[PDB]
């Protein structure tokens, strides 16, 4: 994950080394958008996309695929990935990379964020939540990650999509369903909120 | 331009069969390659598989047994089927026409060249959420809070379907009440937390109690909520 000012250039890898002679596709997907291609055949570019953003060629042998984008803008905030085909690499089936480029010089609002352990309630049911409330951010795009203790957690998290506030700030709240016994474990969890290239951190102990 | 949209019949059960269909507009689905991924909070985005007339059909190798990708011709749809769907097969699902040339290396006669797909025109992507949820009230939990202010609220959590209510001491406090959007689970029930902001020195003071109500399954439920 990177962060640019705007002006200044954006430099993505994306998979692994080459081994064979390589097409290269590279698509953009921007929050709760239609993802789009960007790059195909290595350098190639389809319609419409400006020649700010370049691909990286399939020589020498061993190279890992760059995409470039010079002179970066807002509309260039968004998550990257590749698909890479090597001729002597067995057809990829899942697109590789998912850089995020987090664009600098936008107008915005850091989130305020309260997490709340699990109730002595749901544990006697034998069940435990975590929960992180987000609120007051913009634009309406924020990443949570979490953390039991300093490992990240991928599975129990579901989170919504940002929602618009009367205020015209935005909300969201993820969850991180848990055993009481892992919750009481590990020494501590963590929600942690990224947004516009900064991230605001909430810990609570058992 | 061509406008792709993908959508489901509805709402899939565990062991149910996963029907999706791509709507395709401004184009004809025989001038061209189509492709299904699909986005599972598991895993990343992977290519499901791609179909065309001529029959230049291939499936993803960790869905091949499962899946089944087709063209109606008349309705101008691309279909997918995947059998015995499970909460793994949860996630967002994308509908592209898929495009392909020749990287060429060698000599053609040579087997020294291979075809690429690429994909230009991708749908929004149509959420999947495999359950068997239905009808069911809401469990109620409190979510305790010196000096500034304090953040007090109430978990609803586990219900079906939308919507619930909530209100503080019966409407008398609706100052700094903060009622979060409920998130959709894997479980296919619903949850949401209710938090009201207020003064660390009024904890003492003020006695808090949310109202929680769910008509679908007439539950009505007062939590109390204290440090
Ligand atoms: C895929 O996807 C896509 C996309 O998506 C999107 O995006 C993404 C990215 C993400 O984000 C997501 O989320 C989103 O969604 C899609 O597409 C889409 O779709 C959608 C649907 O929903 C849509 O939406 C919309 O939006 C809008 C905005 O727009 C813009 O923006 C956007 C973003 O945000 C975009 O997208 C678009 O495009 C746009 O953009 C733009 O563009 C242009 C051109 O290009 C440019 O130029 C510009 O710049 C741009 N911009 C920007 C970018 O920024 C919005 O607005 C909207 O909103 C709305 O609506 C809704 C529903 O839908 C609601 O909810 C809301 O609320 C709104 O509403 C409204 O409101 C207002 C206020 O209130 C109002 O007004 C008022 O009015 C009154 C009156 O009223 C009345 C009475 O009277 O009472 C009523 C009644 O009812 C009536 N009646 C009748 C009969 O009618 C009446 C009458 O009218 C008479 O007249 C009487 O009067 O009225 C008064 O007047 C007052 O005063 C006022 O104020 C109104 O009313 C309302 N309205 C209504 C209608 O309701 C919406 O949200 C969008 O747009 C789209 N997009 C596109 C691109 O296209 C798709 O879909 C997919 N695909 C597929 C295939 O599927």
């Amino acid at each position: 994950d990177i962060s640019v000012a705007p002006g200044e250039t954006a430099r993505i890898s994306c998979g692994e080394k080459s081994l064979g002679s390589r097409a290269v596709q590279w698509y953009q997907h921007r929050a709760g958008q239609a993802p789009s291609l960007i790059i195909y055949n290595n350098q190639d570019r389809p319609s419409g996309i400006p020649e700010r953003f370049s691909g990286s060629p399939d020589s020498p042998f061993g190279t890992t695929a760059t995409l470039t984008i010079t002179s970066v803008e807002a509309g260039d905030e968004a998550d990257y990935y590749c698909h890479i085909w090597d001729s002597r690499v067995p057809t990829k089936w899942v697109f590789g990379g998912g850089t995020t480029l987090t664009v600098l010089g936008q107008p915005k609002a850091a989130p305020s964020v309260t997490l709340f352990p699990p109730s002595s309630e749901e544990l006697q049911a034998n069940k435990a939540t975590l929960v992180c409330l987000i609120s007051d951010f913009y634009p309406g795009a924020v990443t949570v990650a979490w953390k039991a203790d300093s490992s990240p957690v991928k599975a129990g998290v579901e989170t919504t999509t940002p929602s618009k506030q009367s205020n015209n700030k935005y909300a969201a709240s993820s969850y991180l369903s848990l055993t009481p016994e892992q919750w009481k474990s590990h020494r501590s969890y963590s929600c942690q909120v990224t947004h516009e290239g900064s991230t605001v951190e909430k810990t609570v102990a058992p | 331009q061509m406008q792709l949209q993908e959508s489901g019949p509805g709402l899939v059960k565990p062991s149910e069969t996963l029907s999706l269909t791509c709507s395709v507009s401004g184009a004809s689905i025989s001038d061209s390659y189509w492709s299904w991924i699909r986005r599972s909070p598991g895993k990343g985005l992977e290519w499901i598989g791609y179909v065309h007339k001529s029959g230049d059909t291939n499936y993803s190798p960790s869905l091949k047994s499962r899946v089944n990708l087709s063209l109606d011709t008349s309705k101008n749809q691309v279909s997918l089927s995947l059998v015995a769907a499970t909460a793994a097969d949860s996630g967002k699902y994308y509908c592209a026409r898929t495009l392909h040339g020749r990287r060429i290396y060698g000599i053609v006669a040579f087997n020294e060249w291979f075809t690429y797909f690429y994909m230009d025109v991708w749908g929004n992507g149509t959420q999947v959420t495999v359950s068997s949820a239905s009808t069911k009230g809401p469990s109620v939990f409190p979510l305790a809070p010196s000096g500034g202010t304090a953040a007090l609220g109430c978990l609803v959590k586990d219900y079906f379907p939308e919507p619930v209510t909530v209100s503080w001491n019966s409407g008398a406090l609706t100052s700094g009440v903060h009622t979060f959007p409920a998130v959709l689970q894997s479980s296919g029930l619903y949850s949401l937390s209710s938090v009201v902001t207020v003064p660390s020195s009024s904890l003492g003071t003020q006695t808090y109690i949310c109202n929680v109500n769910h008509k679908p399954s007439n539950t009505k439920v007062d939590k109390r909520v204290e440090p």
